[PDB]
């Protein structure tokens, strides 16, 4: 009885062509919601932003932008 | 030799233990050599691959992953007690090959029974350039 | 007979030889008709540490 | 595997069959050396290029001569 | 301008030594002597002892008197 | 059994064979052909195992070998001395150590070297030295030069007596081979003898010299009118009122009342306040029972008189069942090899000075030598190094044992013939344990590095973030410091301030100070740790494939310093056990150099300072504990924010060390030619030389010829390692003189 | 002699010990699913996925770049311990597409004899069904993980 | 200085240049190796003998030129 629920679990992705294709698009579907949708609401460090920070650069003089 | 030997499964084995130094996954699914020597005593050898081990007073078997632990054993057999063994090959299959003494005689000697092969009659240096075998698949020391 | 006299000076002009253009002293000649019956003997060893080699006729000359 | 020439310039001091552990090399009668021996390799396909008979020839330059290329499961001195 | 500057020498540096390479490939494997017998290539090849001791000493010299003036200061 | 057998006048004292220096080996002794005849004739100048196959002879050089290089460091220790008698300032660091830098090197006004002449006080100018030699002369009781220039003197004749026994031993009386093989006399003459002896001799003069002299020097007492050691060792009354017990004159000794001599056998712990080093009657205790416990130990083996133990049967009688025989040929490999003994020895030797290193930065034995932070660091680098040389050293004559003088037929079934069968589970488990420290070791490293350049400083592991708190050593101080109160009762304080919980300070500067451990030490002992697991892995597949592998089974035919057996089976480079000893070298060089870059950063950030009123400020702003958990927080805060001083030495009295700095990059830096590179190149460069030389008629009649394989890995070894010594040396000086 | 090798021959190389020799490691080693002979290559995949992918999403959840935000330190993790088992799973059917293009000629020779004829986790299509119960085992011990951490009487 | 910095730079360019001219007229033979080219460019050594020859090819001459080329620039 315990057998046969993953049975036919693998059954539908025994073949190696059926598990390649579900592998990849696991991957590519997680890949495209990660930073489209998977960013900005675990609040990932950026795609935030800064507040008012590092825009002067050269200490040695000349002040750039 | 005179009649080419073919080895005895039925030959007993020098005493030693076990050894990391040995056969490995190579003799099953790849080709695997065997050595064969007669002993007039019980003298203590050291292994190509791991120790040292007693061999028995007659035929000995020593299975080795590679020829060169056959030769190496077997020159060490030749210096220390005049052994003068032999080595074979067994592949996968159960092929048998004899290697070591072709005309019986080592390849010290010359038997007057085999054929030059891979010669060149031409000194070395006096090969061609390799401008003049280009596109051609032969090496100038393989004419 | 047939090659230089045994004990004189010739000068090897073989190529690929390590003594090419150099100086070597005739120890014996072989009579018996080989590929390099001149053996000589130079000062000055080789890579290999040997001091001896055969060349053949048309590789000896006298040096001036 | 690699290719093992043997040249003219052999006089036969078989010496170079006993420097390879391996049985490539072997002695054969000839006629244009004063011992009536040369070096000839019938089981090149085990030589692994060691070299060793290049360090064992006398002669200059190498009678024998051992050419790398084209490696082999026995070429490699693998014993897996 | 330092980083142009760097890059360019940098990238100058390994396309010659890519020249004298492929040069050295020239020499040995397509290099005909009797193709072209007595010219410049093959009398360049003739005293090829020469133009390698000479740079070994211009090279030396450079070295040991440039080494040496520079510790001493 | 045991006697005195010695042959008489073996080899005539003559300069015959220093008319033709190759004379050992029969392989040199025909000429100089090529240039590598004079190579191989420093190479095998000492190699005595080729030169002649008999025992005796081996033994006998050896012997003469040994008497030769004690000879040298007898001479070089009255040197020493007389450097301390001439040149220094050593009377006027007597009467000031605290104010007054060590001097002990003068060198000349020839050309700018004036400037080398540095005001290390006292009126004296010099080379500030670094060996501590001042502390160890304040130690053992000495005053004036006089007595420095006797100490040098019978140095001398020492060494004149030593080099005079060489002479004898070898070419006048040279034992035979029975006599060096008495291995119970040798072990019961060196146990009980040398080593108690000397304890018993250096105890005595530490109580009745060296005591009174210490107690009258921290006392404000001046050295001048300081009693000489001969009045306190004739003269009951002068010792009597600096120790009282004195007054009994030995009958505590004899009668079992040892507890009256506790004013100067003492047992206390920590440091004199006054001077930041070991009590000298702790020292003088220590030494006593050292030569108590040596006297007895020398007693144990049978020798002559039926009594004691017969190494052999101990060895024969411990079996047991894993091990099949057990230590079954052990006696008669180290009865017949030189080399295995050789390896042990210097094992043991470089294993012992390591502990050396740790015991003294630890405990500092000397007065005014812990405030002195540049004798303390100069010692434990340079006892670092020499043991670890030692031990790259003991694997390499291990590996020699195993080439040459190993044979089958006398072990069959011992522990060396098992751990030679089970040697690729050995190598196998200590690549992965190898592989396991390096990662979790150095990927730590690499991940703080990044989270740092990342932004992310609450992702480190370090203090303030998550951290790897080293409990065991932490849990091991804590016991140590909490030892006196429990476990040993009888001790005034704690063994070493390392776990204690004072501050002793000498002349206004720390002497020792408690050690706090955190998440950057954890990060440095494991990578120690890995460090040494991998350079161990090097030197014992070095010896344990040094007789036959299963690439190329006849390796033991090859001898033990072969270069390759040539391009085949993909190429076997470097497959030699000395060119596993050649990369030892390196990765003991590593492991060394990160080592004494964790103790000079650890003192400087953590127990070396100055103590003021108000805390106690270090030479560095306890940077080690937020610094040392990044690379780049290492390099930065380590080898930038020091080496300022080197670099601005110039026309300074530290300027040679500079010069010295410079000179060692260059060294390290001309090594890697002579790695890199191999032999065709550079015959082919020297056949070019040979051709320029030939066309003018300056050819040499010996051929030039390019270094060996062997040789050019030696040089390339050697030139890299003496850069990369020397180079630490003068940034370490530099640093520690300029600020500590 | 306790020290000795397996079957009384000394040429092979590993050898008899008594971390090998004991009866507990030999009967444990015997009864994992890799070792199961008589077992489909599908559910020993799967009780191997399954303890692999529940061990997977501790360190992920713990040490995670977000284990200080509470709530979403076990979701993303769990997430990342999913993707490291799909990874492995890929790695999976990429080796079975690759060792097992030929075909095998010996058994395994077993102790006394006895041998089966062939085992169905060394061919192509059974490991194809072994990383297919792999890689299923994986999700469900990553998403049995998970709710583990949702439903708690301590820490996690 | 920068007359002596320019001499290190001559210095570099010399011993680079050295080293490449003579890895690559020793490309086809020499003294120590007559038969080079047939050996192939590219070739790890000839084995231990006759002294050893190690990086006797014209590769192993551009392998170490590169370290020389690197250093100049
Ligand atoms: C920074 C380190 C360093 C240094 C200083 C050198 C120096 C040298 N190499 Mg180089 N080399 C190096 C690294 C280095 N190498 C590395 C890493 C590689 C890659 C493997 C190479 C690869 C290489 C090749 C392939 C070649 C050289 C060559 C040379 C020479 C060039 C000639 C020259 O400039 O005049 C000499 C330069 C000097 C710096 C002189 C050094 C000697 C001084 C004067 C001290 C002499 C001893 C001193 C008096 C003290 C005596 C006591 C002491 C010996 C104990 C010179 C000896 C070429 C050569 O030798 O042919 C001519 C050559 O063909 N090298
Ligand atoms: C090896 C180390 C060493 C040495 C050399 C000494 C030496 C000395 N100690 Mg010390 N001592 C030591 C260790 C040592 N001690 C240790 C470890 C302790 C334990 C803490 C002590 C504790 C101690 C106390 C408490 C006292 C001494 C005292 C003495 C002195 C008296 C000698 C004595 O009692 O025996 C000498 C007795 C002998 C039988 C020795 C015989 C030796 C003579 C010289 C033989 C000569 C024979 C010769 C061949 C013939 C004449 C030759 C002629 C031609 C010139 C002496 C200078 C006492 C002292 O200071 O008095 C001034 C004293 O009170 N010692
Ligand atoms: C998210 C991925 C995914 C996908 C696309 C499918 C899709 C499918 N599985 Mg499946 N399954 C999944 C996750 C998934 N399942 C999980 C997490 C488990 C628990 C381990 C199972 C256990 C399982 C079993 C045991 C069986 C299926 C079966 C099925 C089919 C019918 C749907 C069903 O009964 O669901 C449930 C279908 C092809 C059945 C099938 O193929 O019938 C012929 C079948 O026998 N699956
Ligand atoms: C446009 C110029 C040019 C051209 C047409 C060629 C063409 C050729 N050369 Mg030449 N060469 C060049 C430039 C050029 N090379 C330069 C600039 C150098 C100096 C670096 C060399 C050095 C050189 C040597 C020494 C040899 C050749 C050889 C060859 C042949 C094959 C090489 C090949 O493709 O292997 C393909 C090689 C690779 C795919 C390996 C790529 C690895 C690169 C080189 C290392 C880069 C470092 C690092 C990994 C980069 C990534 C950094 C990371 C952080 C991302 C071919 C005839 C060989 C030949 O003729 O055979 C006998 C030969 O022996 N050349
Ligand atoms: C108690 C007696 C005794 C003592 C003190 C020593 C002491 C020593 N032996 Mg040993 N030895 C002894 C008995 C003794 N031996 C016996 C009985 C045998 C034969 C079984 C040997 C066989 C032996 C060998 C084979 C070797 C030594 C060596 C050494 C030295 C080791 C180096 C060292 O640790 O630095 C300590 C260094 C010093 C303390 C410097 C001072 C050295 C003084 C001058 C030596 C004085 C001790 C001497 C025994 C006095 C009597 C000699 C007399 C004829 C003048 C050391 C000096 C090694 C060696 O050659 O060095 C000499 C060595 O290789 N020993
Ligand atoms: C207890 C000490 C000890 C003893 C008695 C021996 C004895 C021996 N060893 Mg061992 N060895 C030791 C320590 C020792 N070694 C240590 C510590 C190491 C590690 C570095 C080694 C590494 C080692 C190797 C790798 C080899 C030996 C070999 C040998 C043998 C001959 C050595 C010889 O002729 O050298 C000749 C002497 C020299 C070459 C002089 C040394 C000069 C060095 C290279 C440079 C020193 C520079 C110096 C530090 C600073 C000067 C700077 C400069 C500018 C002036 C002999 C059996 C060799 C052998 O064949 O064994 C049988 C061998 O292959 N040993
Ligand atoms: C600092 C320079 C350096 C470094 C890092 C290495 C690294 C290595 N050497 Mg080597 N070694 C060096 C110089 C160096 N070598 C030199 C100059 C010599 C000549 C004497 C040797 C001589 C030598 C010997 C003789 C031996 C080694 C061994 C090793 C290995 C040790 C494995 C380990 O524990 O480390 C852990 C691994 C590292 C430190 C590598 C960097 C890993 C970082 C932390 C990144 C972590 C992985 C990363 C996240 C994955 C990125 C994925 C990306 C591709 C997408 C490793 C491959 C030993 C060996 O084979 O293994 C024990 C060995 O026996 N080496
Ligand atoms: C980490 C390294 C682990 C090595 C484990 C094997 C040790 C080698 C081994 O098997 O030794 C076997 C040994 C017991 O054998 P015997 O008692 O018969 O051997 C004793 C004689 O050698 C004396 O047991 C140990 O050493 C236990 C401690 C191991 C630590
Ligand atoms: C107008 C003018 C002028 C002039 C200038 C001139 C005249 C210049 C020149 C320049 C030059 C004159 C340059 C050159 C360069 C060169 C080089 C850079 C080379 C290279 C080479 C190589 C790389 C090679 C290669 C090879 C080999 C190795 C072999 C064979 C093949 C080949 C050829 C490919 C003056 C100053 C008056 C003033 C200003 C203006
Ligand atoms: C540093 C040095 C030095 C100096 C000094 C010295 C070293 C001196 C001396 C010293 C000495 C000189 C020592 C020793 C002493 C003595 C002793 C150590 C003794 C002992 C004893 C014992 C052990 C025992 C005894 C006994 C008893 C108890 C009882 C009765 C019996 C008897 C007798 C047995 C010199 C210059 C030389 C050299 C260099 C270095
Ligand atoms: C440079 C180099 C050489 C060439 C080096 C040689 C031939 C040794 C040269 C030693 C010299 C001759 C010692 C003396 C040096 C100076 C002449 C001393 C000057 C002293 C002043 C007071 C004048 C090799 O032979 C070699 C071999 C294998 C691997 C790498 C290399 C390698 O890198
Ligand atoms: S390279 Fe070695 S294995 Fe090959 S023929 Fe020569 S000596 Fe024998
Ligand atoms: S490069 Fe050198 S060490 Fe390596 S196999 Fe060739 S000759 Fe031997």
């Amino acid at each position: 009885l315990q057998e046969e629920f993953f049975q036919r679990a693998t059954d539908a992705v025994s073949r190696r062509e059926a598990l390649n294709g579900f592998v990849a698009l696991t991957g590519v579907a997680s890949i495209a919601l990660f930073g489209l949708k998977g960013a900005s609401t675990l609040e990932l460090p950026i795609t935030k932003g800064p507040r008012m920070e590092k825009t002067e650069n050269g200490k040695g003089g000349i002040l750039r932008s | 030799p005179w009649k080419q030997p073919e080895l005895d499964p039925d030959t007993p084995s020098p005493i030693f233990g076990g050894s990391t130094g040995g056969l490995l996954r190579k003799a099953q699914v790849e080709e695997f050599y065997v050595t064969t020597w007669e002993s007039p005593k019980e003298q203590i050898f050291e292994m190509p691959t791991g120790g040292a081990a007693i061999m028995r007073k007659g035929p000995n078997l020593l299975k080795l992953a590679r020829k060169e632990h056959c030769l190496a054993l077997t020159t060490q057999l030749r210096t220390k007690f005049r052994m003068s063994p032999c080595f074979y090959r067994v592949y996968a299959d159960g092929k048998v090959e004899y290697l070591h003494p072709k005309d019986g005689v080592y390849p010290e000697k010359v038997n007057a029974g085999r054929v030059g092969v891979n010669q060149n009659m031409r000194s070395i240096g006096k090969n061609v350039d390799p401008i003049k075998v280009k596109f051609t698949g032969s090496e100038p020391f393989e004419i | 007979e047939i090659g230089p006299k045994r004990g004189s000076l010739v000068k090897v002009l073989r190529p690929e030889s390590y003594w090419y253009n150099q100086v070597g002293k005739v120890v014996s000649v072989d009579q018996s008709g080989i590929r390099y019956p001149v053996v000589v003997r130079f000062e000055n060893q080789n890579y290999a540490g040997v001091s001896t080699n055969n060349y053949a006729l048309d590789e000896v000359t006298d040096p001036p | 595997a690699h290719v093992v020439k043997i040249y003219d310039t052999c006089i036969g001091c078989t010496q170079c069959v006993r420097a390879c552990p391996l049985d490539v090399l072997e002695m054969v009668p000839w006629d244009g050396c004063k011992a009536a021996q040369m070096a000839s390799s019938p089981r090149t396909e085990d030589c692994v290029g060691c070299k060793r008979c290049e360090t064992a020839c006398p002669t200059d330059f190498l009678s024998v001569r051992v050419y790398l290329g084209n490696e082999s499961t026995r070429s490699l001195g693998l014993a897996y | 301008q330092a980083s142009l500057y760097t890059h360019h020498q940098y990238i100058a540096g390994f396309i010659m030594c890519g020249a004298f390479a492929h040069g050295a490939i020239f020499f040995i494997r397509d290099y005909d002597p009797e193709q072209n017998k007595g010219n410049v290539l093959a009398r360049v090849l003739d005293h090829k002892e020469a133009i390698i001791s000479h740079l070994s000493w211009v090279s030396l010299f450079l070295g040991f008197h440039t080494l040496g003036l520079y510790v001493h200061n | 059994k045991v006697k005195i057998a010695v042959d008489r006048n073996p080899v005539e004292t003559n300069f015959e064979k220093w008319a033709k220096p190759g004379h050992f080996s029969r392989a040199l002794a025909k000429g100089p052909n090529t240039t590598t005849w004079i190579w191989n004739l420093h190479a095998d100048a000492h190699d005595f195992d080729n030169h002649t196959s008999d025992l005796e002879e081996i033994s006998r050089k050896v012997f003469s070998a040994h008497f030769g290089q004690l000879g040298i460091i007898l001479i070089w220790l009255s040197g020493m001395y007389f450097h301390g008698a001439r040149f220094s300032n050593y009377e006027g660091w007597l009467s000031d150590p605290t104010h007054i830098k060590p001097s002990a090197q003068v060198v000349w006004p020839i050309v700018g070297q004036e400037i080398l002449n540095g005001d290390v006080g006292g009126g004296f100018q010099g080379i500030q030295i670094t060996s501590g030699f001042f502390q160890l002369w304040r130690a053992s009781g000495i005053t004036s030069e006089l007595q420095l220039y006797s100490t040098a003197i019978g140095g001398l004749v020492l060494a004149a007596a030593c080099f005079f026994a060489g002479w004898f031993h070898y070419h006048k009386a040279a034992p035979k081979l029975e006599w060096f093989q008495n291995v119970e006399s040798m072990l019961n003459h060196h146990l009980a003898g040398l080593l108690g002896l000397g304890s018993l001799a250096w105890a005595g003069h530490q109580i009745h010299v060296s005591l009174p002299v210490n107690k009258l020097l921290d006392a404000g007492v001046d050295p001048k009118e300081i009693p000489l050691p001969h009045e306190f060792l004739l003269n009951q009354s002068i010792i009597a009122d600096l120790y009282p017990s004195f007054s009994k004159g030995l009958a505590p000794f004899f009668t079992l009342n040892w507890a009256e001599y506790s004013d100067f056998l003492t047992f206390k712990g920590g440091l004199n306040p006054v001077t930041g080093g070991l009590w000298l009657s702790d020292t003088a205790h220590h030494h006593l029972a050292i030569a108590v416990l040596f006297l007895v130990a020398g007693h144990q083996y049978r020798t002559n008189w039926g009594i004691g133990h017969s190494i052999k049967d101990i060895l024969e009688s411990h079996k047991g069942p894993f091990t099949g025989n057990g230590h079954a040929g052990l006696y008669e490999i180290l009865t017949t090899s030189w080399h295995a003994q050789l390896a042990i020895n210097l094992a043991l030797f470089g294993s012992l000075s390591i502990i050396v290193a740790h015991h003294m930065y630890a405990m500092p034995p000397y007065p005014y030598l812990a405030t002195d932070y540049g004798t303390q660091l100069s010692l434990f680098t340079h006892h670092m190094w020499i043991g670890g040389f030692c031990v790259v050293g003991a694997g390499a004559h291990a590996a020699i044992f195993m080439v040459r003088d190993y044979d089958p037929t006398n072990n069959y079934n011992n522990l060396l013939d098992r751990v030679i069968r089970h040697r690729d589970a050995i190598i196998s488990h200590l690549n992965w344990v190898s592989i396991f420290l390096g990662f979790h070791s150095f990927g730590l490293y690499i991940h703080n590095d990044t989270m740092s350049a990342l932004g992310r400083p609450q992702d480190m592991f370090s203090d303030t973030a998550i951290q790897l708190q080293p409990v065991f050593a932490q849990w091991i101080q804590n016991t140590h410091f909490t030892a006196p109160q429990l476990t040993a009762p009888n001790a005034l304080a704690a063994t070493s301030l390392t776990w204690g919980g004072d501050v002793v300070a000498v002349g206004g500067k720390v002497a020792m100070m408690p050690i706090a451990l955190g998440t950057s030490d954890f990060l440095v002992h494991h990578i120690h740790a890995f460090t040494i697991h991998v350079t161990v892995l090097i030197l014992l597949k070095g010896v344990l494939f040094a007789r036959s592998s299963r690439l190329i089974p006849d390796k033991a035919n090859l001898g033990f310093r072969f270069p390759c057996d040539g391009p085949g089976r993909g190429g076997t480079c470097q497959v030699s056990a000395w060119d596993h000893v050649f990369l030892g070298l390196f990765w003991m060089y590593n492991s060394l150099s990160i080592v004494i870059f964790h103790f000079s950063w650890k003192m400087q950030s953590d127990v070396w300072g100055t103590v003021t009123d108000s805390g106690v400020s270090h030479i560095t702003g306890g940077n080690f504990a937020q610094s040392a958990n990044t690379i780049n927080g290492w390099l930065r805060d380590f080898l930038w924010a020091q080496s300022s001083q080197v670099i601005q030495s110039y026309g300074s009295a530290l300027s040679a060390y500079g010069l010295m700095f410079l000179g060692a990059h260059f060294v390290w830096a001309f090594s890697l030619m002579f790695l890199f590179s191999g032999r065709g190149y550079w015959q082919e460069l020297i056949e070019s030389i040979v051709w320029a030389h030939n066309k003018l008629r300056v050819a040499p009649s010996i051929q030039p010829r390019a270094l060996s394989i062997t040789q050019g890995r030696a040089v390339g070894v050697a030139h890299y390692l003496l850069g990369g010594i020397a180079t630490t040396w003068s940034f370490f000086l530099a640093r520690i003189i300029a600020v500590g | 002699q306790v020290i000795q090798p397996i079957n009384g021959d000394p040429f092979v190389g590993m050898l008899e010990t008594p971390v090998t020799s004991a009866p507990i490691v030999a009967n444990y080693l015997s009864n994992l699913p890799a070792y199961r002979t008589g077992v489909a290559p599908n559910l020993r995949g799967v009780e191997i996925g399954l303890a692999h992918g529940f061990l997977l999403a501790g360190p992920f959840i713990k040490l995670g770049p977000l284990r200080d935000v509470p709530g979403t330190a076990e979701v993303v993790g769990c997430m990342s311990a999913a993707g490291l088992v799909l990874i492995l799973a890929l790695c999976l059917s990429l080796y079975g597409n690759a060792a097992f293009q030929n075909q095998p000629s010996m058994g395994k020779k077993t102790l006394s004899g006895r041998p089966l004829p062939q085992d169905p986790l060394m061919s192509e299509e059974g490991w194809a069904k072994f990383a297919a119960g792999f890689t299923v085992g994986g999700l469900s011990g990553v998403a049995w993980a998970y709710i583990l951490t949702q439903i708690l009487p301590y820490y996690s | 200085g920068d007359f002596l910095v320019h001499h290190a730079i001559a210095l570099g360019l010399h011993t680079t240049t050295l080293i490449l001219v003579k890895g690559a007229l020793d490309a086809r033979g020499s003294k120590l190796m007559p038969d080079k080219k047939d050996f192939g460019y590219s070739f790890p050594c000839d084995g231990p003998g006759r002294g050893g020859t190690c990086d006797i090819s014209a590769y192993d001459a551009f392998y170490l030129a590169v370290f020389w080329m690197l250093n100049t620039i």
